[PDB]
C-alpha cells in the first residue's frame, strides 16, 4: 500500500537516509573486531549510564547466526534484531539446502543486500545499523570478520570498529595492529580488544563485553571477571611504563 | 459448453470460376426432436464473406454476436471501412479460428463446425474450416458433420482437384449444392428440407436466397417394396 | 526535492533522480576499459579507505559469464543486483538457445532495468551505479559498452567512468589506436589509473582483467598485476 | 485509488496527536449529555437540538440501542455517531453472539468500540471520530455499568459523568448530588436536574432523550414461552413519561 | 533404459545404453543417456527422456550459476539436492525420472547420488537405475572389488550394461562410458552393442545360450 | 510554471500541462531526424549521436514489422519501449487476424498509450518523438508522434534540433517528391537534403547517417555504415 | 467427455545429406475414416532456413509452427537480426514443447536445415520435447513404416560388404539429394500403399545453403 | 496528488533519530509513571492514574496494569488504546505459542516480538507509531523471575528496577539509591510506594490514584491485582498515608 520513495538523490547526488542511518550508527555504542592467527574477537562498549540493569537477561551486543558465525552490531538495537533474525533464517536455509554451513563471507553478503534493498525500496528507511560479521569458514582455521554498512558495502578487515569514538579506536588499531604479526595467541588478541576499548570506555570492565571465536565453532563470551583482570594487567603495565620513565 | 443442446446439422460449399458457394437447412434439433424450424445458420459478415455454423445453437449465436461487435469495432476510426480496410474472409477465418483454439485449450470449447467461405479483395476463393478442436484445412469442398461423409463425394466429382475450379461455372455448383441437399434430406434423420444458399461471387457479389426447398424427389418406386423379405402382400 | 515525484521532468527535459544518480556516480572510484582486436582491459582503482581494510575484498571487476566481464563505478552496492540479472540472463539464454548470449543483448537487458523506478513493482530510486560490460561474440568481435543509470547504453573502443573521467578520457583519445595490442592497452589503464590516483598505484590498490577469446574473461592476481606495474614504470622511466 | 495509505494522525514535536485534540475540541463543542448509574439501573440523557422546527425531531435519535442490554448515547458529530452505532451493533453480533450464542457483556462491546475508534486514529487516510460516547449496559457476572468512550480510543468507567457543552458544570452537580444508594427514579431525577441547568431553551418531554437500562420488560419482548429468555433491559421513555416526572422537577 | 555408476581407487566408472521406446517401439538407439553437467559433474538418466534431458540441463544451468555467485565448484551433495528439491516441488505431478548425478570434488572426493521423481536422495557406492537394472546389479556385484584396475573396472561397467541390453529387451543400442577424476570426466567412446556382444562372446567363452 | 510542473496530473491555471511540454523540450533536445513519403515509398533519415569520437552513435531506427518502422527523437528508454509495444501490436494484428497493421491504427494505439500516462498520478509521460513510415492496405503512411498524444498523418515531416530548416525544405519540395513514385533512391537523396538543411557545424559521415526505407516492393530495410556512402 | 485431442493421420519425413536437409510429408488430411482435404502442407518453411513440421494432431501442429514462427521473429527483433542456428532452434523448440509438458502437443516434431559448419541437420522431438540431432527420422502414423526402410537404406544397418564373412560393415557414406529424393518417393508410395492415412500427395522442402526449394509429386488417392 | 499530505512518519532526522520515535516518547513522558521493582522471591508492579475523578469506578477500572498470560503481567504508560491493541496481539501471541509447543510462552519472546512489532512501525507502512511504553514482569522457569522494558522505538531491555512515563529520571536516582539486591517482595512494595510519593505531581499519594499488583512464588506464581481496599491498606501500612 504504502511505497513512497524514502530514499531518493540529493542534487550533488547524495541519499540522505543513508547518511542519517550512518550518523544513528555513529551514535550507537561502540564495537570493535579483531583477528588473530587462529582466533576471532569482538569487542562491544556498554552505556554506563544504566546502572539498575541486570545483565542476566538484557541482550548481548555480539548475537550468534549459527554455531560458527557472530554478529556485533552499532546503531539501533531493533533494526538489529530484524537483521540477526534474517541472517539466521537465512543460515538454516543454506544449511537445509546445501548441507553446509555458510561461509562468513555469504552471510555477510545476505546482510549486506538486505540492507541495500533497504536503501533502494519504497515505503522503507534504511537500517540504521553497522554490522561486523566475524567466525571461521566450515572446516577451515583462517579467521574471518568483516563489516556491513547501511548502505549495503561490505568489506573485509583485518580489525575494525563501529560507533560512537569509532576514529579514536580505529587510530589505536592502526598503530597497533601489525598485518605481519597479528595476534598469535588468543590472550594477545583479547588485551588489545581490551586496550582498545579502554581508549573510549572510560569508565571500567563492568561496561565492556569480550567475545572469542574460534574454529570448529566455538564461541564463548568472557566474564567479567576476567575481562577486570585483562584491564587490571593492562593498567600494571601501563603504570610499569610510567615507573620505568623515572 | 461441455455437451450440446440445441444442434444444427450438416453444412456444405464448395469453390468455382468466379467465387465459393455455401448452403445449409434452417432446422434446430433438440436431441431426437425437430424442435425449430427456420434457423438460419448462414451468416453474411460484409459483402464478401458467409460463415455457415453447425452445432450448439447458442454458440452459434455467441459466434454472430462476435461477428457483429467484430464489424463494428474494425468500423471504429476507419476512414476505409468500406473499401481497402474492410474486413477480408482470411480476416474473419483467422479470427474464429484463434477463438475456436483458444476455447478448446480451455477446456470450455465452442461446440461447433465453421466454414468460412468468401471472396479477397484480389479477387481470390477462399474456403476454409475450422471446429471445436480447433482443426483447420481448407478443401475445394467442405463440409460438416454428415455432409463430409455424403455431400464432398458427390461435391468432389465436380472439383477433385484444383485445376477443376476454372472449369466449373455458378450454376454446375449451384446444381450440385441443390443435389447434394436434396441427398442430405434423404438419409440424414436430422435434416429439414426448407434451406438457405449463399453465393459469394467476384463479379456480382452476395447472393443469399432463403427458404428454399428440395425439389424433384423420387418417392415413386416406395409402391413396390412390400414386406422385408418373404412377404408379398 | 521531496516536492516532487521521482520520475518528475526538469523544465530542461530531464529526469532529476537520474541527472543526481549521474553525480553521484561522478564521486564514484574509477574505471577503465579499453578494447583491442586482441581483447578488453578493465582496470578499477580499488579505493581502500583504511590500511587494515583487507584489500583483496574489493571486487568492482565481476564475472558475468565466461565471455562478458563487468567493472562497476559508483555505489558498488546497488550493483550487486544488476550483476545478479546479467549472470542470470546469460545463463538464461544459454538454456533456452544453446548458445552464449551477444554482448550487447546483455547490456540492453541490464539497461532494461535502469528506469524501472518510481511509485509491475518499481524500485524507489534509479541505480547509483555505472557500469562498463567487456565481451566478446562471433558477431562483432570484442566489445566495451558504457551502461549508466540513464536507460542509455553506449559501445566505446575505450572509456572511463568514475572520478577523473574527464582526463582519463583524453588521454584515451589521445592514446588509442585500431592496431593496440593487449599489454599496451594493460600498460595504458596502468599508467592511466596510476595518474588519475590520489595514490602510489600498486598491485593492491588496483584491479586488473581481461576478455579474450581464447581464456575467456579473466581477474588479473597481484602478482602478474605487479610484474605489469613493473614493466610500466621501466617504460615511464626511459620515455 | 486510495493513496492514501499513510497515517493522517501523527505526533508533533510537542507530543501531541492533533487529530485527536481537534476531535476533542470538537466534542467539546457538541450538545450535552450525561449518564448517571444507580444501584438498580443506569439512566442516560441528552437534548434534542432540531436543526429546523419543520423538522421531525422524533424521526432521528441521539440515543440509540447496542443491544437489548446495552444503550448508548454521544456528543459530538451526528454521523460519526450513527456510523459507530451501526458498526457496534454489527460486532456485538458477530464478534460475540454468534460465537457464544449470547450478547457481549458491557465491557466487551465498549473495548470492542474503542478498537474501532482506535483505528481511526492510527490507521491510513482517515480522521478520528468526531464524537464521545456514553454507554450504559447490564450483564449477568458484572450487573450495571456505565462507560466512556473517547475519539482517542480510550474508555473509562464511570459512576456518574457528563460530556459536551455544561460537561464541566454538570459533572459537578454529579459529584454534589450522587451516592451509592440511589435508586433508578432517584438517577432520573437528578438527571432531569442536570440537564434542566445545562439547557436553556424548553425542556419537555418533546426536547429531550432519556433511556434506563433497569429491570427486564418482557412485555417488549415480542414472544412467549421461554422462561429463560426475559425482556430487554434498555427502554427509552415516552415524551409523557418524560413530562410526568418534569412535573414534578 | 539401463544406467550404472559406481566408484572404486580410481575413481569413478559410468555407463549407459542408448535405446529409447515407446511401448514396443524402439523410437530411437542414438540417445546421449549421460549429461555433461560441466567438466566434474556428469548426469545419468533413466525413465523420462524429456522430463530427465531438461531437468538435468536446468541443473547444469543452476550450477553454472552457483559458479558464479559463490566463485567455486559446486558440491555433488548440493547439485544434486537441486534437482532433488526440484522433482519434490514437482512430486506428484506426473514426472517420472530416475537420475544419478556423479562427481569429484576436492571437498567430498568421488560422489555418487542416486535422485528419482519420488524425491529420494541417497549417496551411494554402486547404484543402477533403469529397466535393466537388475542384470546389471547382478554383473556388478558378482564382479566387483574396490581393488579395480581404470580398465578393469571400465570393463566391468561395460561388460554390465552389455548384459543388461541383452537380456532385458528396452535396453540396447550403443554403450556410452564414462571415467570421472580428480581432472573430471573422460569419455571412454560409444561401443555399439551389435558388435560388441560378439566380441564379448568370443573373447569371454561367454554368452554360452546364443547360437554363434 | 512553479506549483504547477510538478506532476502529470495538475492542470495550470492557463489550461497547461507542464510536464508533458518538458518531455517535448526533452525531444526538442535530441537528434534530428526526418521523414518523407511519396505515394509508392517512404524514407526516415535520422543523424545519429555519439557522445565522443570513441563512442558508438545511438541508435535511431528502430523495425516495428516488415511493412512499418520509425525514428526516434529524444528518451531511447521510452522509444524502446513504444517500438516494443507496437511490434507487439503488429505481431497480436498477424497472428489473430492474418492482418498487417494499419499505421492509422498504430498511431492510434500509440495516441493512446501516452494519453495513459498523461493524466495519471504517479509515473511520467513519455519523453521521446516518433516518426513512423508503414506501408498498408491503402499505401504508403508518415506518421508523426508526440508524448502528448497527439499523432498526425503528413507527407513529410522532422522533429529533433534545428527541426525547422528540414520541415521547410519538405514544404518547398513537397510537389517535388511527392512524385517520387517508384524510385527509391531519388527519395533517399531528397531525404539526405533535408536532413542537411538542418546542420550546423557538422557534416554527414557513414559513422553518424542512418537510412531506413519502406514501400510496395521493399520491406522495412535500415541502411547504416558503407551502405549509406552512396548518398553522402 | 470433451476430448481435447484428435487424429489428423498424415507421415512426415525427414533426412540430411552432405550439405543440404531435405523434409517431406504427405498432404493428406483425414479425420477418422474420412478425408478433410487432400492438399493442407504440414511441412513449412519459417526462415534462416529451416523447414519445420510438427505431424499429428493439426491444431497442436499449426500452434506450435505458429509459436516457433514467432519465437524466429522475436529473435531477430532482439538480437540484432542474429540468424538462429539450427541448435538453437531445437532448444526453443525443446522449451517450448515441454512448456506443456502435463498439456502436451500430440504432434512428433522434426525440423531440418544447415548447421554452423555448413552441413546437412535434422533434429526431432517427441510430443513433449526431448530432442535428438540424427540423420533420417520419420513421424507419424506410417512412421514405423518408413524408419526401419530408412535404417537400412542411409546408414546402411545389417548391411556388411559381400564376402567379408559378416565382419566388415557396409562404408557408411553421404548420399546425393536425387538419391534421398528417390527414397522418400518411394517410402511415401509404400506408406500410401500399406497405410490408409497416407496418400493424394507428396511436398518436399529441399534446405541447401541456397535457400530452400519445393517438389510436388502425386499419390495414390485410394 | 496524496503525497503533499504524507508526514512520513518512517524518516531518519539529519541527526539520525526518528521524529515519531521522539514525538512518543515525549508524550509518554507527559503520561502516568509506573514502577517496577524486582526481587529475589516475587517481582511488583505499582503505577498513578493519571485519570483522576470522584466519580471514576475505580474497581472496574485498568487502565495501567494489564494479564498478559497467568505468568507475565504488563504495566503501560501513555495511549491506553494502542496499548490495549499491543496487549491483545500479546495474548494472542502467547496463547499460540501454548497451542503450539504446550509449554508456557518465556517472557523474553513475547517481548520481542511486541518489540518486533514497534520496529516494523518504525519502519515501513507510513504509519505512525505507537505511543505506548510497557513494563513487563514475569516468571519463567529458564531466568525465574524477569522484569522488561520496551518504548515506542522498538527497543527492549532488561531490568532489577525500572521506571516509565513521567519523572523517570528522579524515580531511578531514587531506585538505584534505595535498591539491594538481597531485598525481599515486601522490601520492594515498600521502595516502589515511596518513590511514587516522592516523584507525584499531585498532593498526596491515595489509594484512588494507584494500581498495584504482585507477582509471588509452592511451584506455582500467584499474580496478584491489588483492588482499592488493599491498596489503601498497604498504603497506610507502608507509612504513606494513615487512617
Ligand atoms: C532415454 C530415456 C528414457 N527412454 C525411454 O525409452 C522412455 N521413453 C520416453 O520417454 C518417450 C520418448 C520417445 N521419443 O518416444 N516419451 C513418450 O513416449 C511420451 N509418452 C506418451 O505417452 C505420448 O507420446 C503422448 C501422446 C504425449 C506425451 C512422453 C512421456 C509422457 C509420460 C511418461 O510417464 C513418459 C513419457 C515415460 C516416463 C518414464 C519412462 C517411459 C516413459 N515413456 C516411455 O515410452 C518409457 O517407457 C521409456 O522408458
Ligand atoms: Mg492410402
Amino acid at each position: 500500500g504504502y511505497d513512497r520513495a524514502l530514499s531518493i538523490f540529493s542534487p550533488d547526488g547524495h541519499i540522505f537516509q543513508v547518511e542519517y542511518a550512518l550518523e544513528a550508527v555513529k551514535r550507537g555504542t561502540c564495537a570493535v573486531g579483531v583477528k588473530g592467527k587462529n582466533c576471532v574477537v569482538l569487542g562491544c562498549e556498554r552505556r554506563s549510564t544504566l546502572k539498575l540493569q541486570d545483565t542476566r537477561i538484557t541482550p548481548s551486543k555480539v548475537s550468534k547466526i549459527d554455531s560458527h558465525v557472530v554478529l556485533s552490531f552499532s546503531g539501533l538495537n531493533a533494526d538489529s534484531r530484524i537483521l540477526i533474525e534474517k541472517a539466521r533464517v537465512e543460515a538454516q536455509s543454506h544449511r537445509l539446502t546445501l548441507e553446509d554451513p555458510v561461509t562468513v563471507e555469504y552471510l555477510t553478503r545476505y546482510v549486506a543486500g538486505v540492507q541495500q534493498r533497504y536503501t533502494q525500496s519504497g515505503g522503507v528507511r534504511p537500517f540504521g545499523v553497522s554490522t561486523l560479521i566475524a567466525g571461521f569458514d566450515p572446516r577451515d582455521d583462517e579467521p574471518k570478520l568483516y563489516q556491513t554498512e547501511p548502505s549495503g558495502i561490505y568489506s573485509s578487515w583485518s580489525a575494525q570498529t563501529i560507533g560512537r569514538n569509532s576514529k579514536t579506536v580505529r587510530e589505536f588499531l592502526e598503530k597497533n595492529y601489525d598485518r605481519k604479526e597479528p595476534p598469535a595467541t588468543v590472550e594477545e588478541c583479547v588485551k588489545l580488544t581490551v586496550r582498545s576499548l579502554l581508549e573510549v570506555v572510560q569508565t571500567g570492565a563492568k561496561n565492556i563485553e569480550i567475545t572469542v571465536v574460534k574454529p570448529d565453532s566455538d564461541i564463548v563470551a568472557l566474564s567479567s571477571e576476567e575481562i577486570n583482570q585483562y584491564v587490571t594487567q593492562i593498567e600494571q603495565e601501563k603504570q610499569e611504563q610510567q615507573e620505568q620513565d623515572k | 459448453t461441455q455437451q450440446p443442446i440445441v444442434t444444427g446439422t450438416s453444412v456444405i460449399s464448395m469453390k468455382y470460376d468466379n467465387g465459393v458457394i455455401i448452403a445449409a437447412d434452417n432446422l434446430g434439433s433438440y436431441g431426437s426432436l425437430l424442435r425449430f424450424n427456420g434457423v438460419e445458420r448462414l451468416i453474411p459478415v460484409g459483402d464478401n464473406t458467409v460463415v455457415g455454423i453447425s452445432g450448439d445453437i447458442s454458440d452459434m449465436q455467441h459466434i454472430e454476436r462476435l461477428l457483429k461487435d467484430l464489424v463494428t469495432e474494425n468500423a471504429y476510426d476507419n476512414p476505409l471501412a468500406d473499401a481497402e480496410e474492410a474486413l477480408e474472409p482470411s480476416y474473419i477465418f483467422e479470427y474464429l479460428a484463434t477463438v475456436m483454439y483458444q476455447r478448446r485449450s480451455k477446456m470450455n470449447p465452442l461446440w461447433n463446425a465453421i466454414i468460412v467461405a468468401g471472396v479477397q479483395s484480389n479477387g481470390d476463393q477462399f474456403l476454409r474450416y475450422v471446429n471445436l478442436l480447433g482443426v483447420t484445412y481448407s478443401s475445394p469442398t467442405l463440409a460438416t458433420g454428415f455432409g463430409a461423409h455424403m455431400a464432398n463425394p458427390l461435391l468432389r466429382k465436380v472439383v477433385d482437384r484444383e485445376s477443376d475450379i476454372p472449369k466449373t461455372t455458378v450454376q454446375v455448383a449451384e446444381e450440385a449444392i441443390v443435389n447434394a441437399m436434396r441427398v442430405l434430406y434423404y438419409r440424414d434423420a436430422r435434416s429439414s428440407r426448407n434451406f438457405s444458399l449463399a453465393i459469394i461471387d467476384k463479379n456480382t457479389g452476395l447472393t443469399f436466397k432463403k427458404n428454399l426447398q428440395v425439389e424433384n424427389m423420387k418417392w415413386d418406386f416406395a409402391k413396390d417394396i412390400k414386406g422385408y423379405g418373404t412377404q408379398k402382400i | 526535492e521531496y516536492d516532487r515525484g521521482v520520475s518528475t521532468f526538469s523544465p530542461e527535459g530531464r529526469l532529476f533522480q537520474v541527472e543526481y544518480s549521474l553525480e553521484a556516480i561522478k564521486l564514484g572510484s574509477t574505471a577503465i576499459g579499453i578494447a583491442t582486436k586482441e581483447g578488453v582491459v578493465l582496470g578499477v582503482e580499488k579505493r581502500a579507505t583504511s590500511p587494515l581494510l583487507e584489500s583483496d575484498s574489493i571486487e568492482k571487476i565481476v564475472e558475468i559469464d565466461r565471455h562478458i566481464g563487468c567493472a562497476m563505478s559508483g555505489l558498488t552496492a546497488d550493483a550487486r543486483s544488476m550483476i545478479e540479472h546479467a549472470r542470470t540472463a546469460a545463463v538464461t539464454h544459454n538454456l533456452y538457445y544453446d548458445e552464449d548470449i551477444n554482448v550487447e543483448s546483455l547490456t540492453q537487458s541490464v539497461c532494461d532495468l535502469a528506469l524501472r523506478f518510481g511509485e509491475e513493482r518499481l524500485m524507489s530510486r534509479p541505480f547509483g551505479v555505472a557500469l562498463l560490460i567487456a565481451g566478446h561474440d562471433a558477431d562483432d568481435g570484442y566489445q566495451l559498452f558504457h551502461a549508466e543509470p540513464s536507460g542509455t547504453f553506449y559501445r566505446y573502443n575505450a572509456k572511463a567512468i568514475g572520478s577523473g573521467s574527464e582526463g582519463a578520457q583524453a588521454e584515451l583519445l589521445n592514446e588509442w589506436h585500431s592496431s593496440l595490442t593487449l599489454k599496451e592497452a594493460e600498460l595504458l589503464v596502468l599508467k592511466i589509473l596510476k595518474q588519475v590516483m590520489e595514490e602510489k598505484l600498486d598491485e593492491n590498490n588496483a584491479q586488473l582483467s581481461c576478455i579474450t577469446k581464447q581464456d575467456g574473461f579473466k581477474i588479473y592476481d597481484n602478482e602478474k598485476t605487479a610484474e605489469l606495474i613493473k614493466e610500466l614504470k621501466e617504460k615511464e622511466a626511459a620515455e | 485509488t486510495d493513496r492514501y495509505s499513510f497515517s493522517l494522525t501523527t505526533f508533533s514535536p510537542s507530543g501531541k496527536l492533533g487529530q485527536i485534540d481537534y476531535a476533542l475540541t470538537a466534542v467539546k463543542q457538541g450538545v450535552t449529555s450525561l449518564g448517571i448509574k444507580a444501584t438498580n439501573g443506569v439512566v442516560i440523557a441528552t437534548e434534542k437540538k432540531s436543526s429546523s422546527p419543520l423538522a421531525m425531531s422524533e424521526t432521528l435519535s441521539k440515543v440509540s440501542l447496542l443491544t437489548p442490554d446495552i444503550g448508548a448515547v454521544y456528543s459530538g458529530m451526528g454521523p460519526d455517531y450513527r456510523v459507530l452505532v451501526d458498526k457496534s451493533r454489527k460486532v456485538a453480533h458477530t464478534s460475540y453472539k454468534r460465537i457464544y450464542g449470547e450478547y457481549p457483556p458491557t465491557k466487551l462491546l465498549v473495548s470492542e468500540v474503542a478498537k474501532i475508534m482506535q483505528e481511526a486514529t492510527q490507521s491510513g487516510g482517515v480522521r478520528p471520530f468526531g464524537v464521545s460516547l456514553l454507554i450504559a449496559g447490564h450483564d449477568e457476572f458484572n450487573g450495571f455499568s456505565l462507560y466512556q468512550v473517547d475519539p482517542s480510543g480510550s474508555y473509562f468507567p464511570w459512576k456518574a459523568t457528563a460530556i459536551g457543552k455544561g460537561s464541566v458544570a454538570a459533572k459537578t452537580f454529579l459529584e454534589k448530588r450522587w451516592n451509592d444508594e440511589l435508586e433508578l427514579e432517584d438517577a432520573i431525577h437528578i438527571a432531569l436536574l442536570t440537564l434542566k441547568e445545562s439547557v436553556e431553551g424548553e425542556f419537555n418531554g418533546d426536547t429531550i432523550e432519556l433511556a434506563i437500562i433497569g429491570d427486564e420488560n418482557p412485555d417488549l419482548l415480542g414472544y412467549t414461552g421461554i422462561p429463560t429468555d426475559k425482556g430487554p433491559r434498555f427502554r427509552k421513555l415516552t415524551s409523557q413519561e418524560i413530562n410526568d416526572r418534569l412535573e414534578a422537577l | 533404459t539401463t544406467t550404472l555408476a559406481f566408484r572404486f581407487q580410481g575413481g569413478i566408472i559410468v555407463a549407459v545404453d542408448s535405446r529409447a521406446t515407446a511401448g514396443n517401439w524402439v523410437a530411437s538407439q542414438t540417445v546421449k543417456k549421460v549429461i555433461e553437467i560441466n567438466p566434474f559433474l556428469l548426469g545419468t538418466m533413466a525413465g523420462g527422456a524429456a522430463d530427465c534431458q531438461f531437468w538435468e540441463t536446468w541443473l547444469g544451468s543452476q550450477c553454472r550459476l552457483h559458479e558464479l555467485r559463490e566463485k567455486e565448484r559446486i558440491s555433488v551433495a548440493a547439485a544434486s539436492k537441486i534437482l532433488s528439491n526440484l522433482v519434490y516441488q514437482y512430486k506428484g505431478a506426473g514426472l517420472s525420472m530416475g537420475t544419478m548425478i556423479c562427481g569429484y570434488t576436492r571437498k567430498e572426493g568421488p560422489t555418487i547420488y542416486y535422485v528419482d521423481s519420488d524425491g529420494t536422495r541417497l549417496k551411494g557406492d554402486i547404484f543402477c537405475v533403469g529397466s535393466g537394472q537388475t542384470f546389471a546389479y547382478g554383473v556388478l556385484d558378482s564382479n566387483y572389488k574396490w581393488d579395480l584396475s581404470v580398465e578393469d573396472a571400465l570393463y566391468l561397467g561395460k561388460r554390465s550394461i552389455l548384459a543388461a541390453a541383452h537380456r532385458d529387451a528396452y535396453s540396447g543400442g550403443s554403450v556410452n562410458l564414462y571415467h570421472v577424476t580428480e581432472d573430471g570426466w573422460i569419455y571412454h567412446g560409444n561401443h555399439d552393442v551389435g558388435e560388441l556382444f560378439w566380441k564379448v562372446k568370443e573373447e569371454e567363452g561367454s554368452f554360452n545360450n546364443v547360437i554363434g | 510554471r512553479n506549483n504547477y510542473d510538478g506532476d502529470t496530473v495538475t492542470f495550470s491555471p492557463t489550461g497547461r500541462l507542464f510536464q508533458v511540454e518538458y518531455a517535448l523540450e526533452a525531444i526538442k533536445q535530441g537528434s534530428v531526424t526526418v521523414g518523407l513519403r511519396s505515394n509508392t515509398h517512404a524514407v526516415l533519415v535520422a543523424l545519429k549521436r555519439n557522445a565522443d569520437e570513441l563512442s558508438s552513435y545511438q541508435k535511431k531506427i528502430i523495425k516495428c514489422d516488415e511493412h512499418m518502422g520509425l525514428s526516434l527523437a529524444g528518451l531511447a528508454p521510452d522509444a524502446r519501449v513504444l517500438s516494443n509495444y507496437l511490434r507487439q501490436q503488429c505481431n497480436y494484428s498477424s497472428l489473430v487476424f492474418n492482418r498487417k497493421l494499419a499505421v492509422e491504427r498504430a498511431g492510434h494505439l500509440l495516441c493512446d498509450k501516452a494519453q495513459k500516462n498523461t493524466q495519471s498520478y504517479g509515473g511520467r509521460p513519455y519523453g521521446v518523438g516518433l516518426l513512423i513510415i508503414g506501408y498498408d492496405k491503402s499505401g504508403a503512411h508518415l506518421l508523426e508522434f508526440q508524448p502528448s498524444g497527439n499523432v498526425t498523418e503528413l507527407y513529410g515531416t522532422a522533429i529533433g534540433a534545428r527541426s525547422q530548416g528540414a520541415k521547410t525544405y519538405l514544404e518547398r519540395t513537397l510537389d517535388t517528391f511527392i512524385k517520387i513514385d517508384g524510385n527509391p533512391d531519388e527519395l533517399i537523396k531528397a531525404g539526405v537534403e533535408a536532413i542537411s538543411q538542418s546542420l550546423r557545424d557538422e557534416s554527414l559521415t557513414v559513422d553518424n547517417l542512418s537510412i531506413a526505407i519502406v514501400g510496395k516492393d521493399t520491406p522495412f530495410t535500415i541502411y547504416d555504415g558503407e551502405a549509406v556512402a552512396k548518398y553522402i | 467427455q470433451f476430448n481435447p485431442y484428435g487424429d489428423n493421420g498424415g507421415t512426415i519425413l525427414g533426412i540430411a545429406g552432405e550439405d543440404f536437409a531435405v523434409l517431406a510429408g504427405d498432404t493428406r488430411n483425414i479425420t477418422d475414416y474420412s478425408i478433410n482435404s487432400r492438399y493442407e502442407p504440414k511441412v513449412f518453411d519459417c526462415g534462416d532456413n529451416i523447414v519445420m513440421s510438427a505431424n499429428g494432431f493439426a491444431a497442436d501442429g499449426d500452434a506450435l509452427v505458429k509459436r516457433f514462427k514467432n519465437s524466429v521473429k522475436w529473435y531477430h527483433f532482439d538480437h540484432n537480426d542474429k540468424k538462429l542456428s539450427i541448435n538453437s532452434a531445437a532448444r526453443n523448440i525443446q522449451h517450448l514443447l515441454y512448456g506443456k509438458r502435463f498439456f502436451p502437443y500430440y504432434v512428433h516434431t522434426i525440423i531440418a536445415g544447415l548447421d554452423e559448419d555448413g552441413k546437412g541437420a535434422v533434429y526431432s522431438f517427441d510430443p513433449v520435447g526431448s530432442y535428438e540431432r540424427e540423420q533420417c527420422r520419420a513421424g507419424g502414423a506410417a512412421a514405423s513404416l518408413i524408419m526401419p526402410f530408412l535404417d537400412n537404406q542411409v546408414n546402411f544397418k545389417n548391411q556388411y560388404e559381400p564376402g567379408t564373412n559378416g565382419k566388415v560393415k557396409k562404408p557408411l557414406k553421404y548420399l546425393s539429394v536425387e538419391e534421398v529424393i528417390k527414397l522418400v518417393r518411394d517410402s511415401f508410395t509404400s506408406a500410401t500403399e500399406r497405410h490408409i492415412q497416407v496418400g493424394d500427395g507428396l511436398e518436399i522442402l529441399i534446405v541447401t545453403k541456397d535457400g530452400v526449394r519445393k517438389e510436388f509429386y502425386e499419390l495414390k488417392r485410394d | 496528488g496524496s503525497r503533499r499530505y504524507d508526514s512520513r512518519t518512517t524518516i531518519f532526522s539529519p541527526e539520525g533519530r526518528l521524529y515519531q520515535v521522539e514525538y512518543a516518547l515525549e508524550s509518554i513522558s507527559h503520561a502516568g509513571t509506573a514502577i517496577g521493582i524486582m526481587a529475589s522471591d516475587g517481582i511488583v508492579l505499582a503505577a498513578e492514574r493519571k485519570v483522576t475523578s470522584t466519580l471514576l469506578e475505580q474497581d472496574t477500572s485498568t487502565e495501567k496494569l494489564y494479564k498478559l498470560n497467568d505468568k507475565i503481567a504488563v504495566a503501560v504508560a501513555g495511549l491506553t488504546a494502542d496499548a490495549e491493541i499491543l496487549i491483545n496481539t500479546a495474548r494472542i501471541h502467547a496463547q499460540n505459542y501454548l497451542k503450539t509447543y504446550n509449554e508456557d510462552i518465556p517472557v523474553e519472546i513475547l517481548v520481542r516480538r511486541l518489540s518486533d512489532i514497534k520496529q516494523g512501525y518504525t519502519q515501513h507502512g507510513g504509519l505512525r507509531p505507537f505511543g505506548v511504553s510497557f513494563i513487563y514482569a514475569g516468571y519463567d522457569d529458564r531466568y525465574g523471575y524477569q522484569l522488561y522494558t520496551s518504548n515506542p522505538s522498538g527497543n527492549y531491555t532488561g531490568w532489577k528496577a525500572i521506571s516509565v512515563g513521567a519523572n523517570t529520571s528522579a524515580a531511578q536516582t531514587l531506585l538505584q539509591m534505595d535498591y539491594k539486591d538481597d531485598m525481599k517482595v515486601d522490601d520492594a512494595i515498600e521502595l516502589a510506594l515511596k518513590t511514587l510519593s516522592k516523584t507525584t505531581d499531585s498532593s498526596a499519594l491515595t489509594y484512588d490514584r494507584l494500581e498495584f499488583a504482585t507477582i509471588r512464588k509452592d511451584g506455582e506464581v500467584y499474580q496478584k491485582i491489588f483492588k482499592p481496599q488493599e491498596i489503601k491498606d498497604i498504603l497506610v501500612k507502608t507509612g504513606i498515608t494513615k487512617k
